């Protein structure tokens, strides 16, 4: 659906295009990230989507297309675009809620171990890396996390 | 196949495929002209109505013969998108051939589970269905009764769900008449907890618990006419937990075994199975440990009856027993034991006495008693001296009484019920100490399984316990459906019209079991020894001839055994003989021979009657019979109940083959349709507003807002006023909030959703942060 209306300021627009040329692999600097590249670039950029939002964007791309797959800064702005118009993402309270699940007790506290484990089970698993280096220093004393914490500590950055 | 695909082979006979759905709804259907009419023989037939004058309807049967009917006869057939529906609380039309044709159409398809609101029925397919494997027990577990067909394993699981989600201990109370299932699926509960607790003595916890029936139903189960594998005890297995849900421990409480069996057969009955097991002679070294032949008729005790059922391998049932046994961890020791100890029974009934010359009794030769006093530990001498002249007391001296040949019959064949029944005791003591674990305990799914009931040519004392319990167990299951649910509606403030649903059986249980009753007539008898049959059979019929509506004259028959009252039964009226019921409650035993038994060589033995003691102590059978089954009924009060009902199709054990009147029957005396009623007509679901806040914040937190105190009623009007749900289908109590059927389930598909959304919208974020560290790392370079 790359018709899209793009409502970026030309600041904006300056900006992006500013970022992009960060994850420019190219060795001739042709201006171009991969399909794989994309969610990195959107993530850069401000935007949250989820696995399969920004395989939409790029058209549900095969395995070996996502790593050889070049896109330019033109196809990519009209992704942002549409990721961008998506701000239903998700409240505070909506995220507090879905960790309070696991709180069996209601104290406010949830288990590290248990946090790490349904992060990298349930809804988009994340892998062992990613949820070691997001749960960084985050246990306290009992190597158990605040969820009211750890969800304004995602939230900010 | 698509989500049928998780039970593989199974899926057929559980779920029709869409393929068959969608050629269902596009069969011939006319609302006004396809009904149900009555049939004197088959109960209810299909018709379609041809013409009607006068108040009397014309119409077509199912076997193409025309008749013309009245006024209330004529009902409603369900539409075609109701064929074969999972759950009966869910179709339009709701009468009996509605429920009949339903069960019927899906037993055809050997769909044997059926829902019936917040219960299940179960139809016996007399076959065996690949529906029971681990396959389907993984497809089961954590399902919702949506995304998953009737079955056992279903209502296993949805009893574990309820339990770590209200931290309550609950029970699946499997009814049913002798032959119906009860066993079959009170094995399948177990095979589902043991099965998942192997994914996540000698064998496994698991192992043993699988093991545990095996073993007591050698002992504890014969041959009857309605069951080649009937109950001959009731059991409650209670399969324990800890906090997180892991198998933790199970243990068995067993109830008054069938003492009689073991040296009594009716014409087409067997004794306890072990016997014949033990005679196969698989395993030869039992008959040369035993002393015995390969022949039953050599052994007077057993071969009364029936020796030998076609439907039975006795040689393959002792290879399951023996290997039950070695798997519960029971040392070589312990089962020769009970092999010596069941061969000793045996021996007993084959030694004979006769009177001496010029009213006392001597034996008839020894060889038997030898045999007897062998494998029991104990001097063949001491014994025949035990029976024939047994010791009592003169104060401050013993003084031997005499004994006539009559005498010395019943003393031994008291005994040898006493050996097996304490011997059987020993075995469920034994078992559960290998249940026992070091673990820890928090809730339990206890499930009971009772002897069912049964109606002979020949109904006793036996007969009586069994079917009283029976009516004890149905009358729990009318409180449970009818009383409290409506008690509960009104405590609550909910606006309910009480219905009458004529599932009371009070007056009959009080016949039994109150003061006064049958049981208290009898117990009070046992205390005069003046008293007779015939004085306890007057007093009866004193208090209750013409008085209580259920005690009736016997409807004795010519050539058929005597009866002496008739008892109307919620399953049917059942005609009792009282003779010998006095001996059966008092159970006197000779106290000499006892004696030989506490001071056996045999450890086992010893150990049975160490603690030995009874009267007419002064407890009697029904005494304890009537104080145990009270607190069964107290305990499974504090529990979470789940219904099972077991219904048997006919009466020739043919797979597929429904008896129209037989079913409908069943479906009548257990209150299937009423229970239906009060599911769809009440609020079957209801939970506390603090339970309800904390559970289902999650699908709307807007509703209720984290910063001030949001009293917990207007906290649910508003979350449920916020959703995407049938504002009809919620009303509030002064606790609870009361749900309509199937809104408990729409609200638990909608979290289960939400949660999900919400795990990859946090996971979306965390994606973001991780993604923008290494954007800032590029940003330093
Ligand atoms: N679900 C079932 N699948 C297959 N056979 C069954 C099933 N339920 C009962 N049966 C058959 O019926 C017989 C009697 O069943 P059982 O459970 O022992 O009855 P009861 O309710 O008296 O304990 C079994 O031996 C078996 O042949
Ligand atoms: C049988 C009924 C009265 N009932 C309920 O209607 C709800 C219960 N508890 C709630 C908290 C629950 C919701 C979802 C899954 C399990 C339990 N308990 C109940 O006993
Ligand atoms: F015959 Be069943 F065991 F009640
Ligand atoms: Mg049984």
């Amino acid at each position: 659906p790359s018709k899209i209306k793009i409502e970026f300021t030309p600041e904006q627009i300056e900006e992006f295009k500013e970022a992009f040329t960060l994850f420019d692999r190219t060795p001739k600097c042709e201006m171009k990230i991969t399909y794989g590249q994309c969610g990195d670039v959107l993530r850069a950029l401000g935007q949250n989507p989820t696995q399969a939002e920004v395989l939409r964007v790029l058209g549900k791309p095969k395995q070996e297309e996502l790593n050889s797959k070049m896109m330019d800064f033109d196809t990519f702005l009209p992704m942002l675009q549409h990721i961008s118009k998506n701000k239903d993402t998700g409240t505070y309270e909506d995220f507090v809620e879905g960790l309070r699940v696991f709180d069996k007790e209601g104290n406010g506290t949830v288990m590290g171990a248990e946090l790490r484990h349904v992060l990298a089970t349930l809804g988009e698993k994340l892998t062992e890396d990613e949820v070691e280096k997001l749960m960084a220093g985050q246990e306290d004393s009992n190597g158990c996390i605040n969820y009211e914490a750890f969800v304004k500590h995602i939230m900010a950055g | 196949d698509a989500e049928m695909a998780a039970f593989g082979e199974a899926a057929p006979y559980l779920r029709k495929s869409e393929k068959e759905r969608l050629e269902a709804q596009t069969r011939p259907f006319d609302l006004k002209k396809d009904v149900f009419v009555p049939d004197d023989k088959e109960e209810f037939v299909k018709a379609t109505i041809l013409s009607r004058e006068g108040g009397k309807v014309t119409a077509e049967t199912e076997h193409g013969k025309t008749v013309t009917v009245k006024e209330d006869q004529v009902l409603q057939q369900n539409p075609p998108k109701f064929d074969k529906i999972e759950d009966m609380a869910m179709l339009t039309f709701l009468h009996e051939p509605a429920v009949l044709y339903n069960l019927k159409e899906r037993y055809a398809s050997w769909m044997i589970y059926t829902y019936s609101g917040l219960f299940c029925v179960t139809i016996n397919p007399y076959k065996w269905l690949p529906v029971y494997n681990a396959e389907v027990v993984a497809a089961y577990r954590g399902k919702k009764r949506s995304e998953a067909p009737p079955h056992i394993f279903s209502i296993s699981d949805n009893a574990y769900q309820y339990m770590l989600t209200d931290r309550e201990n609950q029970s699946i109370l499997i009814t049913g008449e002798s032959g119906a299932g009860k066993t079959v699926n009170t094995k399948r509960v177990i095979q589902y907890f043991a099965v998942i607790a192997a994914i996540g003595g000698k064998g496994t916890l698991e192992d043993q618990i699988i093991q545990a029936n095996p073993a007591l139903e050698a002992f504890g189960n014969a041959k009857t006419v309605r069951n080649d594998n009937s109950s001959r005890f009731g059991k409650f297995i209670r399969i324990h937990f800890g906090a997180t849900g892991k198998l933790a421990s199970a243990d068995i409480e067993t109830y008054l075994l069938e003492k009689s069996r073991v040296i009594f057969q009716l014409k087409a009955e067997r004794d306890y199975h072990i016997f014949y097991q033990i005679l196969s002679n698989k395993k030869p070294e039992l008959l040369d440990m035993l002393l015995i032949t390969n022949n039953p008729y050599d052994y007077a005790f057993i071969s009364q009856g029936e020796t030998t059922v076609a439907s039975i391998d006795d040689a393959e049932e002792l290879m399951a027993t023996d290997n039950a046994f070695d798997v519960l961890g029971f040392t070589t020791e312990e089962k020769n034991s009970m092999y010596k100890l069941t061969g000793a029974i045996m021996h007993f009934g084959n030694m004979k006495f006769k009177l001496k010359q010029r009213e006392q009794a001597e034996p008839d030769g020894t060889e038997e008693a030898d045999k007897s006093a062998y494998l029991m530990g104990l001097n063949s001498a001491d014994l025949l001296k035990g029976l024939c002249h047994p010791r009592v007391k003169v104060g401050n001296e013993y003084v031997t009484k005499g004994q006539n040949v009559q005498q010395v019959v019943y003393a031994k064949g008291a005994l040898a019920k006493a050996v097996y029944e304490r011997m059987f005791n020993w075995m469920v003591t034994r078992i559960n100490a290998t249940l026992e674990t070091k673990q820890p305990r928090q809730y339990f799914i206890g499930v009971l399984d009772i002897a069912g009931f049964e109606i002979f040519d020949f109904n006793s004392f036996e007969q009586l316990c069994i079917n009283f319990t029976n009516e004890k167990l149905q009358q729990f299951f009318n409180h449970h459906m009818f009383v409290l649910e409506q008690e509960e509606y009104k405590k609550e403030g909910i606006e309910w019209e009480f219905i009458d649903f004529g599932m009371d059986l009070q007056a009959c249980i009080d016949l039994i079991e109150k003061p006064m009753g049958i049981m208290s007539i009898l117990e009070e008898e046992c205390m005069f020894p003046k008293a007779t049959d015939m004085t306890f059979k007057a007093k009866l019929f004193d208090n209750h001839l013409g008085k209580s509506s259920n005690f009736q004259k016997p409807r004795n028959i010519k050539g058929k055994p005597e009866a002496h009252f008739s008892l109307i039964h919620y399953a049917g009226t059942v005609d009792y003989n009282i003779i010998g019921w006095l001996q059966k409650n008092k159970d006197p035993l000779n106290e000499t021979v006892v004696d030989l038994y506490k001071k056996s060589s045999l450890k086992m033995l010893s150990s049975l009657f160490a603690n030995y003691a009874g009267f007419d102590s002064f407890q009697t059978v029904s005494a304890l019979h009537r104080e145990n089954l009270n607190k069964l009924m107290t305990n499974l009060r504090s529990t979470h109940p789940h219904f099972v009902r077991c219904i048997i199709p006919n009466e020739t054990k043919s797979p597929g083959v429904i008896d129209n009147p037989l079913v409908m029957h069943q479906l009548r005396c257990n209150g299937v349709l009423e229970g239906i009623r009060i599911c769809r007509k009440g609020f079957p679901n209801r939970i506390l507003y603090g339970d309800f806040r904390q559970r289902y914040r999650i699908l709307n937190p807007a509703a209720i807002p984290e910063g001030q105190f949001i009293d917990s009623r207007k906290g649910a009007e508003k979350l449920l006023g916020s959703l995407d749900i049938d504002h009809n289908q919620y009303k509030f109590g002064h606790t609870k909030v009361f749900f309509k059927a199937g809104l408990l389930g729409l609200l638990e598909e909608m979290r289960d959703e939400r949660l999900s959304r919400i795990i990859t919208r946090i996971q979306a974020q965390s994606r973001g942060v991780l993604s923008r560290m290494e954007f800032k790392k590029l940003l330093e370079r």
